[PDB]
C-alpha cells in the first residue's frame, strides 16, 4: 500500500539500503577435509539465513503481505537468494567462487565434497553470463527482490489479495529494471532484449536451488555435517 | 518454525 | 544463419507451422485407474510425444545450427518443461483439470491415484491457472516453448552466442506480438517479464516431475521406454 | 544413443 508509491529512483535506493551485509568465513587458511569444507559452507549459509530475513522485510510490499505468505515465499527462495548473492559477488572472479572475502574457491576445490563440483560449475556459468553481461549491482538488487517475490507465488479466498498485491509490486521492479536499461542508454530494442536475458537466468537459478537443495539433503542424511535447526527447517520446507 | 520468529523479531 | 534475418511475422509463422499435434492416451476405460496403470498412461504419453518433440526442434530456427552434441544437450536438459508448458497450455479452457490428452483429462483426485504425484499437478494446474489469468494468446506460447529449448541447456555448455541471437529474435517476436495487440509500451515489457517468470516456475516443475519420475523406475512401479530412460538419465540422479 | 540417432534425417 506503499511501495506502489514509489518511483524507480527510490525503488532502486530503497532495494541498495535493504542490501544484507558481506560475512566473513571462521576458515583457517589448514587444509580441507570434506567434512571441513560442508562446516564452512553450512555455516556461513546459516549466518546469511539470518540477515536474509532482515534484507526480506526491508524489500518493498513485503510487510504488506500475511506472516505465513512472507514464511513460505522464504522457504521457498532462500537457496535461490543465496546462490545469486555468492554468484554477484563472485563475477569479478573468474573461475572462482567467493563465499566470503577470506573463502575464495576454484573450481577444483569444489571436488573436496561429493558431487559439489558439479553445484559449483553451475554457479561458475551463472557468474560467468553476469560477467559476459556486465551485470550492474542495480540490476542485481532488482533480481534478487523479483526472486524473492516470483519464486513462491504460483504455490499459494482473500489469498488473490496477496497475489495481486505481490504481481503489482512484481511489475514495480520491472519498471525499475526497465527504467536504469533506459538510463545506461540502451534502445526499446535493446531494453527488451536486456530484461529478457536478465530473467531467463533466473530459470537457472531456480535449477542450481533444486540441485543444490538435494545435495544438501544427501549430505544431511550421511551426517558428514551438522545443520542448524534454522537451516533444517528451511530444507524441510521443501519435503524432499 | 524458526522462521516465524525471526520474521516477528524485525 | 537464416534464423536471424526471419522478420516477426515470420518467426510466429514458423513457430506455428512446427506445431506438434495433440495425440491420445492408451486410455482403457473398462479398468480401474491403479498406481501402475495411471503411471503407464503418461509415460506411454510422453514417449510418443517425445518423438514428435525432436522432430519439433528441428523446426525450431537455429536449432539445426547447432551441433549434434548441443542438440541432444538442450533437449535432454529442457524435454519435460516443454511436455508440462505443453500440457499447461492445453488445459488452458479446463480449470481444474488437466488435458494430458483428449481422451485423458484429470483432477487433482485422481492425481492422489500415484504417491507423489498429486503435487506435481497442483503445481500444473496452477500454472495452468496462470496463463488462464492472463489469457496468453497461442503466438505466446510458442514462443515460449522455443525460448525453454534454447534457453535451459545453454549455460550447462561460438555456439552459446548463436543460441543467445536466436532468443534475442524471439524476445523482439514477443514484444512485436504485444504492440501488434495494442499493448502500451510499458504493457510490453510488463507482459513479457510476467511470461519469462512463469518459465522460472516451469524449471521448478520440471525438477520435480523429474525426481518423481526417477523414483517411480526406481522403485519397478513401471517400465519406461529406453528413449525416456535415455532422457531421465541425462540428469544424472 | 537413441536421441543422438533420432535426431538425424
Ligand atoms: C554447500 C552447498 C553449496 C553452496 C551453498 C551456498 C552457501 C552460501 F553461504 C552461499 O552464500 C551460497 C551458497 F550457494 C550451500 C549448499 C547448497 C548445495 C551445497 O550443498
Ligand atoms: C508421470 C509424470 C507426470 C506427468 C508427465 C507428463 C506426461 C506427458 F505426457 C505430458 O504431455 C506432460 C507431462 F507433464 C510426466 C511425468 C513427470 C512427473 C510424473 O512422474
Amino acid at each position: 500500500s506503499l511501495a506502489l508509491s514509489l518511483t524507480a529512483d527510490q525503488m532502486v535506493s530503497a532495494l541498495l539500503d535493504a542490501e544484507p551485509p558481506i560475512l566473513y568465513s571462521e576458515y583457517d587458511p589448514r587444509p580441507f577435509s570434506e567434512a571441513s569444507m560442508m562446516g564452512l559452507l553450512t555455516n556461513l549459509a546459516d549466518r546469511e539465513l539470518v540477515h536474509m530475513i532482515n534484507w526480506a522485510k526491508r524489500v518493498p510490499g513485503f510487510v504488506d503481505l500475511t506472516l505465513h505468505d512472507q514464511v513460505h515465499l522464504l522457504e521457498c527462495a532462500w537457496l535461490e537468494i543465496l546462490m545469486i548473492g555468492l554468484v554477484w559477488r563472485s563475477m569479478e572472479h573468474p573461475g572462482k567462487l567467493l563465499f566470503a572475502p577470506n573463502l575464495l574457491l576454484d573450481r577444483n576445490q569444489g571436488k573436496c565434497v561429493e558431487g559439489m563440483v558439479e553445484i559449483f560449475d553451475m554457479l561458475l556459468a551463472t557468474s560467468s553470463r553476469f560477467r559476459m553481461m556486465n551485470l550492474q549491482g542495480e540490476e542485481f538488487v532488482c533480481l534478487k527482490s523479483i526472486i524473492l517475490l516470483n519464486s513462491g507465488v504460483y504455490t499459494f479466498l482473500k489469498s488473490l489479495e496477496e497475489k495481486d498485491h505481490i504481481h503489482r509490486v512484481l511489475d514495480k521492479i520491472t519498471d525499475t529494471l526497465i527504467h536504469l536499461m533506459a538510463k545506461a542508454g540502451l534502445t526499446l530494442q535493446q531494453q527488451h532484449q536486456r530484461l529478457a536475458q536478465l530473467l531467463l537466468i533466473l530459470s537457472h537459478i531456480r535449477h542450481m536451488s533444486n540441485k543444490g537443495m538435494e545435495h544438501l539433503y544427501s549430505m544431511k542424511c550421511k551426517n558428514v555435517v551438522p545443520l542448524s535447526d534454522l537451516l533444517l527447517e528451511m530444507l524441510d520446507a521443501h519435503r524432499l | 518454525k524458526i522462521l516465524h520468529r525471526l520474521l516477528q523479531d524485525s
